[PDB]
């Protein structure tokens, strides 16, 4: 849909313009829970070679949840950079496009006429 | 809802840090402090509902359910541990790690303000259920029940996505805050005929329907007790929340939507109650009670007045408490004779006093006996039918009678005439037992003093 | 005001008191028994003093003293109707529940549960004022279950007897069957009239109440043991004797009967009604005497017995003399 | 059975009656708010709509 | 600790209250703006609920 | 002949060596424990306390404000002559009809 | 017993055929009770229906339903 | 107490005891002995626990909700002007669940008060409970379980349009 | 209890008949 978007300016993970935006949060509920499946990983990663599970390379469960946040961290500046470009587009072309989006004339209920359904 | 959804998942560490002796009374303790940090949703309003944020919200329909819900599952743990006694340490935890996990998902089902939020919950009891029954249920057969619990449901749930999400393109929200305000009435057409039954057929398939209900009588007989107990007491109300919040969309064309299915609960309530009267597999009874009992929450549900709602969510709590408790004791008998056959360990009145005293109690709220909430959501749906057609009475009428039939029939054969001879492995009571029946008891007779927190959200 | 409703309230709660002592009990009771006859003779005692005071002035009253639950527009309240009915009904029934329990000091002595069939008959007895106080159809239904649930366990006191049994559970059928009628009565009366209570049922007085005294009808047929669904007061005799004098010959067997008492502002301007109960209880006193005339079981004789009586009572609500039933049910 | 049904008692009283007791105590000592009338400018808080100590406790405290 | 096992569910209550309460105040645009119930402040007031 | 398996072993009974079980466990202090669990956090802290705060809910979904209320509305329009209730629950002066 | 018990639940779908008596007894059992109660309840609402709508059904002191 | 305006009671004549024989009826001196022996302990502990009332004195309120616009000035879809209009509905719906509550306890206070003639003596409060009850069916009845002010405006407007077409056509 | 002890199929060949009658303990000419 938004190919013909980033195709000006090709293969940028996170485009110059992604820089106006907030970065998400380090605190972020979304990236703690990258960071839960990093310490997950590691779990099962002691699970299946039969080390103890939450005693057994510490260091190791350390790089997972590092590794899954750090890459989280990227992949939530996309997303919000996405829907961030999806919004300035689609309120652009609503700006652009006035006889496509009238103002509805709105109508209270005093003169709105809806049917009435007994239940009985 | 999140000081509830974190105390929850924070059972999971605490079953899988405990020692191996502790893992029944941590899990048990905070279960326990849960579910009574659970009454702090009765800050219910008499218009408004208690709306925690954007995810959640709880009126009076979800309150009761919830406080249901989180009650359970100490109830559950004391009925699983004896069985599971033998049992691996780390499958232990892991069952009490599945029991845990269909709270979690449970208690944000019906909490879930959005309805595909609702939906994901909703679906996504199914797995711990699942594993529950074929992995710690008794016999073979179990994974064949396994397999219709999970068709049965999926097959009605898959069109409700596709319904839910024709919402979301065609209203925009999926709020029922939102659609309590933007619902639009929904004509009489082909369209809106199958969009009547995509929103409405996995509910059915939940509370069961009649004529859908044949997954039931092997979910809840092949499973092992706590899921007997959240089965019958949860997991078919799931259909009737579901079918509750789900009827704000459907009107007008409900009216006569609901003809064929209201024959199907008045009819198979008939037939249903008739089947407990020739059960020779107790639990089997109990599950096509349960059958009989959601028949009238069905009809109550359609029919929709304030009457029939505050009679089907009075109804809905005291079958969860009773039929959770007949489960219960069918196990205690299960425990001693190791065969679910009714007609095998009778006269047990004469070597077990106070669990005849429990199996009385529970048959008396099973038949609906005043003032018991029982009675009171049995009443009330009666009374609704009965300003819906005057005919009604009649299989009403006759259900309470069979209804009456099958309860104290399952009590004279197990509880009456003579002790079977060759059967002396009838241990006394445990502690555990009596207190697990009175778990249940004590506050379904209590729930009597004060029925308005269970009468729902048009009390 | 104060000297009768408190000695009205006494009755009842002086009457619930055995039942919370044998409930919270550690001790094998030092005659149990002799506790709860004694503390029936008191509740006899107690309860005549509103009598005299309602035979002196007539004095009436109603006492809705606990709001129960309000479903929109029925308020529920706990409610006691303190009526010519309920004054003259409750002393009788303490005076023979009395002699019964006396007699069952002796009769049941041998039985090693004889506190519990003490309790049993207690909670019948609570049961039954239940019934007969009541002023709205939910506590009266309330009492009326109470009695057919106190009726099962103790027909099938001997439950190791299959007869027991099955005669217990055939008196429960009979009396769900009339209580199809009882649960008519309310929706109809919910429905058409708004109320459960007896205040708004006789004050609105409805016309067109065919099918709610059907409803009663069906419900005292059932309950009394009316031509039809009769045969479960003769298989009644399956339980104790004190059983058998207390609930199915005095006290429990009257209560469709006084059901249709309760309801005669209704009766009374429906004579389709009246020739329904006319025929009815009829059919109910010759049938059942006739039966009697042959029979040799002693007990099954007085069953007769007494439902020929339950006919005639029946047959004089039937003739607009709803006092005359009333008397002599007391009688 | 007899030591359940006094494991039971002893298990609700435990609590049931200091429970008793502290709402007679508060029934007696404390006593039961009065109906007024709200007084001019004057905002209540939301507890201070409810009548008996420990509704207005609940309310106050948790609600 | 030597019981530190039984504050795992508590204190995810106390937490989980704590974020229950933080919501709140992310859900406040209506704070005294509501038809029913926008008043004037009382003096040593900043904020009609929290 | 059928494979190798471990045949069925015999249902215990846990009053053989402890017959002062309450059935949680067979080791008799966690089995005492265990019921203490149950019957403390169970009885006297749910249902008693929990019964206790039922039963002083702040006026469970304003039913006794209403009363109060409509009887505060009664006795304005018991002394000025109104109806008690009228037919119309809104202003038919705010009401547009459909014309025909 | 075992074999009792065995026979009436689980021996039943594998020793049923599908013939003229069990499709005969299936249908008049299953959805003939169906159909009865349908027309009976609907006959019943349409007619309460045109009463009320019609202003004849005494609905006087019916506000509770 | 409460207010005798909205829970009226005609005055109480009672008569005059006139003994017509010489035998003491027991009613008087079980009446002496209910006022010395009971009524006098209760009302002396009344009066020690009034006194504990009166050491602390506090108050609490009845909740005024201020009108808000209701559901016919609420634009289409307008969820905050629209909830609002709901709530206030929802709250005069239960007042007038409790005010049809009022008239049905005056109704069946008046039966049971005049007694056998309560059919002449308890006319008005039989047409109070008629025109109350006929009020609240108009206005809410057979809107079905999930009723709105939306559901009861369009009850409201059909009702008005048949009312409107009956008038002109009987002129 | 075991497969051959269970009930199943109707009996067609008179032996299987016979040692049907032989499992539900009972005489080939009573069954
Ligand atoms: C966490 C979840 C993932 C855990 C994975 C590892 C699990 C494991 O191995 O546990 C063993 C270990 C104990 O084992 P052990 O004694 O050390 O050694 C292994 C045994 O010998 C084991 O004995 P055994 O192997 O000889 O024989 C027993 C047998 C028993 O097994 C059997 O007999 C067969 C199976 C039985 C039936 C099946 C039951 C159901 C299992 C699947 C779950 C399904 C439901 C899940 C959701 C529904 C959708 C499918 O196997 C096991 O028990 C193997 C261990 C695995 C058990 C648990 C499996 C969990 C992994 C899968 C679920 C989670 C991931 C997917 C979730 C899906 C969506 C939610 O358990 C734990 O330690 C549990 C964790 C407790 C501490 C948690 C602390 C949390 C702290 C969080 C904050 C810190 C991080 C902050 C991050 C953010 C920074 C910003
Ligand atoms: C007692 C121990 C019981 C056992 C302990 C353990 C119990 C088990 C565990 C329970 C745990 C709690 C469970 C949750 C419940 C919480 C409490 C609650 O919700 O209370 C609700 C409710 C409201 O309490 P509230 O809101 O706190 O107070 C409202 C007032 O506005 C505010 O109150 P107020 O300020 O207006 O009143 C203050 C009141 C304090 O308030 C209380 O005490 C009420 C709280 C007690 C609640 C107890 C509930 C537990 C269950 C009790 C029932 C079962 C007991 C065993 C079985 C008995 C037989 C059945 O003061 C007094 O009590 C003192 C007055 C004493 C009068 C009698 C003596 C006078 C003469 C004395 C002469 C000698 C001295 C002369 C000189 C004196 C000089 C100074 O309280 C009650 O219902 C109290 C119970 C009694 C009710 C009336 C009983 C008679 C009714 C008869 C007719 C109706 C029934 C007909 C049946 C017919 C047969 C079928
Ligand atoms: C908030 C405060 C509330 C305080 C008041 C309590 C309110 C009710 C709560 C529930 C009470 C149930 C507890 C007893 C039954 C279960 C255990 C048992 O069987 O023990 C036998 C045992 C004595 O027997 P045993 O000789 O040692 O051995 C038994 C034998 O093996 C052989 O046994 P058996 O067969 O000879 O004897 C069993 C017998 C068998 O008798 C029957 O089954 C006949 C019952 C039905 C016909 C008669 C009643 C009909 C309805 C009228 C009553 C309700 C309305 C009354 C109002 C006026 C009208 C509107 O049952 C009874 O006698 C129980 C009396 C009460 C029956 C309640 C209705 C149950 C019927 C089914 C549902 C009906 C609708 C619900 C009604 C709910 C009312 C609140 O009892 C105890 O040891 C009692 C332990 C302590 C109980 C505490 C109860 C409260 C617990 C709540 C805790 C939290 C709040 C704190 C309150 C604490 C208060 C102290
Ligand atoms: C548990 C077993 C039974 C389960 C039953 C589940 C429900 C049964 C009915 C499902 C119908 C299919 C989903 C409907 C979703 C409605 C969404 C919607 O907007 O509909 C209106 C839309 C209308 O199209 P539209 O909305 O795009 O058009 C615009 C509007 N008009 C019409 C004005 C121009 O309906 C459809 O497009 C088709 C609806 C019928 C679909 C028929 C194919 C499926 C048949 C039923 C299969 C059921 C499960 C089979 C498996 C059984 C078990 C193995
Ligand atoms: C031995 C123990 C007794 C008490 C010992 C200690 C106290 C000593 C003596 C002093 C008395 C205590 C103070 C006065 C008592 C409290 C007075 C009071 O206002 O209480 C508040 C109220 C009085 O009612 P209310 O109308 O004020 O409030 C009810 C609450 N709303 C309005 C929300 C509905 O509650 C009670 O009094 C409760 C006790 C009721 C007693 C009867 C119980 C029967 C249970 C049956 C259950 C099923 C019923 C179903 C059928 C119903 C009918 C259809
Ligand atoms: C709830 C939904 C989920 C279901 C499962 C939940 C399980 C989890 C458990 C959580 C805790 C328990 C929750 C439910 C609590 C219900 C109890 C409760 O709150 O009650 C409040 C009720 C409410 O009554 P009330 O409304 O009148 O209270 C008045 C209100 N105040 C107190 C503020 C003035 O409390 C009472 O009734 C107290 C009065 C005394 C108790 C009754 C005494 C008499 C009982 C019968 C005596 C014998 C009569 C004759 C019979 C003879 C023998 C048969
Ligand atoms: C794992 C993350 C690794 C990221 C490394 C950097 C990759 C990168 O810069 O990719 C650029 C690409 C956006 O480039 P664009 O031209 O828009 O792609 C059109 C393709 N349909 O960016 C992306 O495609 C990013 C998303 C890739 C996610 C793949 C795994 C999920
Ligand atoms: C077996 C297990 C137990 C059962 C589980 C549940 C299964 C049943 C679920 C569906 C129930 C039946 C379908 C719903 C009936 C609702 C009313 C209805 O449709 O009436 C029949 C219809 C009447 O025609 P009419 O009302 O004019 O419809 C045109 C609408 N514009 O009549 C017709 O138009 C004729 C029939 C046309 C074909 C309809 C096929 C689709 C519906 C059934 C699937
Ligand atoms: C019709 C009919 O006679 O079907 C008989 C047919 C088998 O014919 P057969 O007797 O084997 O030669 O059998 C068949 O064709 C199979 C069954 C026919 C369809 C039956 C549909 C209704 C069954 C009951 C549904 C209840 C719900």
């Amino acid at each position: 849909m938004m190919t013909g978007r980033q195709a000006r300016a090709p293969l940028q993970f996170l485009p110059d313009e992604a820089r106006s935006l907030p970065p998400p949060k380090l605190t972020d509920p979304r990236l703690a829970y990258i960071g839960f499946l990093g310490y997950c990983s590691g779990l099962i990663d002691n699970a299946i070679r039969r080390r103890p599970v939450l005693s057994a390379g510490l260091h190791r469960q350390f790089l997972y949840i590092t590794s899954f946040v750090f890459v989280g961290y990227y992949l939530l500046k996309r997303q919000d950079y996405m829907y961030a470009v999806r919004d300035h587009d689609m309120f652009s072309y609503i700006k652009s496009h006035p006889e496509d989006f009238p103002e509805k004339d709105k109508k209270t209920y005093r003169e709105v006429f809806e049917e009435f359904h007994p239940v009985r | 809802m999140l000081k509830y959804i974190i105390p929850t998942m924070m059972l999971m560490p605490l079953t899988w840090l405990s020692k191996n002796s502790m893992i029944w009374i941590n899990t048990t303790l905070h279960s326990l402090l849960i579910s009574l940090t659970s009454l702090l949703l009765l800050n219910q309003f008499g218009d408004n509902s208690l709306n925690f944020s954007l995810t959640f919200f709880s009126d009076s329909l979800s309150t009761p359910l919830l406080i249901l819900t989180m009650w359970l599952l100490p109830l559950m743990l004391m009925a699983s541990q004896h069985h599971l006694s033998k049992e691996n340490l780390a499958r232990k935890k892991l069952f009490i790690s599945m029991l845990i996990l269909l709270q979690l998902f449970l208690i944000m089902t019906f909490t879930a303000t959005e309805l595909i939020f609702f939906y994901i919950m909703f679906e996504a009891t199914l797995v711990p259920t699942l594993i529950i029954i074929t992995r710690w249920g008794n016999q073979t057969e179990r994974l064949n029940a396994g397999l219709y619990f999970l068709f049965y449901t999926l097959a009605g749930s898959l069109p409700l996505l596709v319904a839910l999400i024709y919402i979301q393109n065609t209203m925009g929200s999926l709020n029922f805050l939102i659609l309590q305000y933007w619902v639009q009435p929904m004509p009489n057409s082909w369209s809106n005929t199958f969009m009547w039954l995509a929103c409405m057929m996995a509910f059915m398939v939940k509370m069961p329907l009649y004529g859908l209900h044949l997954w039931l009588p092997k979910a809840h007989v092949e499973a092992p007790i706590a899921g007997s107990m959240v089965l019958a007491a949860i997991l078919l109300k799931l259909g009737g929340y579901g079918m509750m919040r789900i009827t704000l969309l459907l009107n007008p064309i409900t009216d006569f939507m609901a003809y064929p299915f209201i024959m199907l609960s008045l009819w198979g309530m008939i037939m249903t109650s008739s089947i407990c009267l020739r059960q020779t597999d107790l639990k089997s009874l109990i599950a096509y009670s349960s059958v009989s009992h959601m028949a009238l929450v069905i009809v109550a549900i359609l029919i929709q007045t304030p009457w029939s709602y505050m009679g089907a969510t009075a109804l809905m709590i005291a079958h969860g408490l009773t039929s959770s408790m007949l489960f219960c004791l069918a196990n205690s008998n299960y425990e001693r004779v190791h065969s679910r056959t009714m007609i095998l360990a009778r006269g047990l009145q004469t070597l077990l006093p106070l669990m005849a005293a429990w199996w009385l109690l529970a048959s008396l709220t099973n038949l609906a006996l005043p003032p018991s909430i029982n009675l009171i959501g049995e009443l009330f749906v009666v009374m609704s039918t009965f300003s819906w057609s005057n005919i009604t009475i009649i299989l009403m009428g006759l259900n309470m009678v069979i209804t009456a039939l099958y309860s104290l029939y399952m009590l004279i054969t197990t509880q009456r005439g003579k002790h079977t001879h060759h059967i002396n492995n009838i241990l006394p009571s445990f502690t555990r037992e009596n207190a697990l029946m009175s778990l249940h008891m004590l506050p379904l007779l209590l729930l009597s003093l004060n029925p308005k927190i269970i009468l729902g959200p048009l009390y | 005001m104060n000297l009768f409703s408190s000695l009205t309230l006494v009755t009842l709660i002086l009457l619930t008191m055995p039942i919370a002592a044998i409930n919270f009990n550690t001790h094998k009771f030092t005659n149990y028994p002799l506790y709860v006859k004694t503390t029936i003779s008191c509740a006899f005692i107690t309860s005549m003093i509103p009598t005299m005071m309602f035979i002196h002035t007539g004095q009436e009253m109603i006492i809705s003293n606990w709001h129960w639950l309000t479903i929109q527009t029925l308020k529920l309240s706990l409610s006691f109707k303190m009526d010519f009915f309920s004054m003259m009904f409750v002393p009788v029934a303490l005076f023979v529940t009395w002699s019964i329990m006396e007699f069952s000091m002796w009769y049941m002595h041998s039985d090693p549960n004889i506190n519990q069939f003490f309790k049993y008959l207690l909670l019948f007895l609570i049961t039954m004022l239940i019934l007969v106080t009541a002023n709205n159809l939910f506590q009266l239904f309330i009492g009326w279950e109470g009695v057919g649930i106190m009726s099962f366990l103790l027909i099938g006191w001997w439950y190791g007897r299959t007869d027991a049994n099955t005669a217990a559970l055939q008196a429960i059928l009979y009396n769900r069957i009339g209580d199809i009628g009882f649960i008519l009565a309310m929706a109809w009366f919910l429905i058409n009239l708004n109320t459960w209570d007896l205040q708004q049922i006789f004050m609105l007085n409805p016309n067109d109440s065919n099918l709610p005294l059907m409803g009663l009808i069906l419900a005292a047929t059932g309950k009394s043991a009316q031509f039809g669904l009769h045969p479960w007061l003769p298989s009644a005799m399956e339980g104790p004797t004190p059983v058998s004098a207390l609930l199915h010959s005095s006290t429990m067997v009257v209560a469709g009967i006084f059901l249709l008492i309760r309801f005669y502002p209704l009766t009374e301007n429906n004579k389709f009604g009246q020739s329904i109960m006319l025929c009815l209880g009829a059919m109910t006193t010759l049938f059942t005497a006739m039966c009697a005339l042959t029979q040799n079981d002693i007990k099954k004789i007085i069953a007769f017995s007494t439902s020929s009586q339950l006919g005639l009572m029946m047959v004089t609500i039937g003739i607009n003399q709803p006092h005359l039933a009333f008397l002599h049910i007391c009688t | 059975d007899k030591r359940f049904l006094k494991l039971l008692r002893f298990y609700i009283l435990l609590t049931g009656i200091p429970v008793v007791i502290g709402i007679t105590l508060i029934n007696v000592f404390i006593g039961e708010a009065e109906l007024a009338e709200i007084p001019e400018g004057y905002v209540p808080e939301h507890w201070e709509y409810f009548k008996h100590p420990i509704s207005r406790w609940i309310a106050r405290t948790f609600f | 600790r030597d019981h530190w096992i039984h504050v795992l569910v508590p204190v995810g209550f106390v937490f989980g209250y704590y974020l229950d309460r933080k919501n709140d105040e992310k859900l406040a645009a209506f704070r005294n703006k509501s038809l029913l119930y926008k008043r004037e402040l009382k003096p040593q007031e900043e904020v009609t609920w929290k | 002949l059928r494979w190798q398996e471990d045949p069925e072993p015999e249902d215990e009974n846990l009053y053989e060596k402890n017959p002062d079980s309450h059935g949680y466990d067979k080791d008799p202090a966690v089995d005492v424990w265990n019921m203490r669990v149950v019957f403390f956090f169970g009885f006297s802290i749910v249902l008693v306390l929990g019964s206790t705060f039922v039963a002083y809910l702040p006026d469970y979904r304003m039913q006794e404000w209403a009363r109060r209320e409509a009887e505060r509305l009664v006795k304005y329009r018991e002394a000025h002559g109104l109806p008690l209730m009228e037919s119309n629950c809104f202003d038919p002066s705010k009401i547009q009809l459909p014309e025909d | 017993l075992i074999r009792w018990t065995c026979a009436r639940s689980a021996n039943v779908y594998p020793n049923f055929r599908p013939n003229t008596k069990t499709s005969l007894l299936g249908a008049l059992f299953g959805i003939g009770p169906l159909i009865f109660w349908y027309y009976v309840f609907k006959t019943d609402r349409d007619r309460k229906e045109k009463l009320i709508q019609e202003g004849k059904l005494d609905r006087t002191f019916n506000i509770s339903y | 107490s409460w207010d005798k305006d909205v829970y009226p009671e005609p005055p109480r004549r009672t008569p005059a005891p006139s003994p017509q024989t010489s035998l003491p009826n027991p009613i008087t001196y079980l009446t002496k002995a209910f006022d010395l022996l009971v009524d006098r302990p209760v009302t002396l502990v009344r009066e020690f626990i009034e006194r504990q009332h009166a050491k602390n004195k506090y108050y609490y309120y009845h909740r005024e909700f201020r009108r808000v616009p209701d559901i016919t000035e609420c634009h289409e879809k307008d969820v905050l002007c629209m909830f609002e209009a709901e709530m206030q509905w929802k709250r005069d719906y239960k007042v007038d669940q409790e005010i049809v509550n009022i008239i049905q306890e005056r109704l069946k206070a008046c039966q049971q008060r005049e007694g056998e003639s309560h059919r002449q003596n308890c006319a008005k409060e039989l047409q109070q409970f008629t025109q109350v009850v006929k009020a609240y069916q108009d206005r809410y009845h057979d809107l079905g379980a999930h009723y709105s002010a939306r559901k009861c405006l369009a009850k409201q407007k059909q009702r008005m349009l048949a009312e409107r077409k009956a008038t002109k056509e009987a002129a | 209890i075991t497969k051959d002890m269970l009930p199943g199929p109707y009996p067609k060949t008179p032996e299987e008949r016979a040692a049907a009658a032989k499992k539900y303990n009972m005489r080939v000419e009573d069954y």
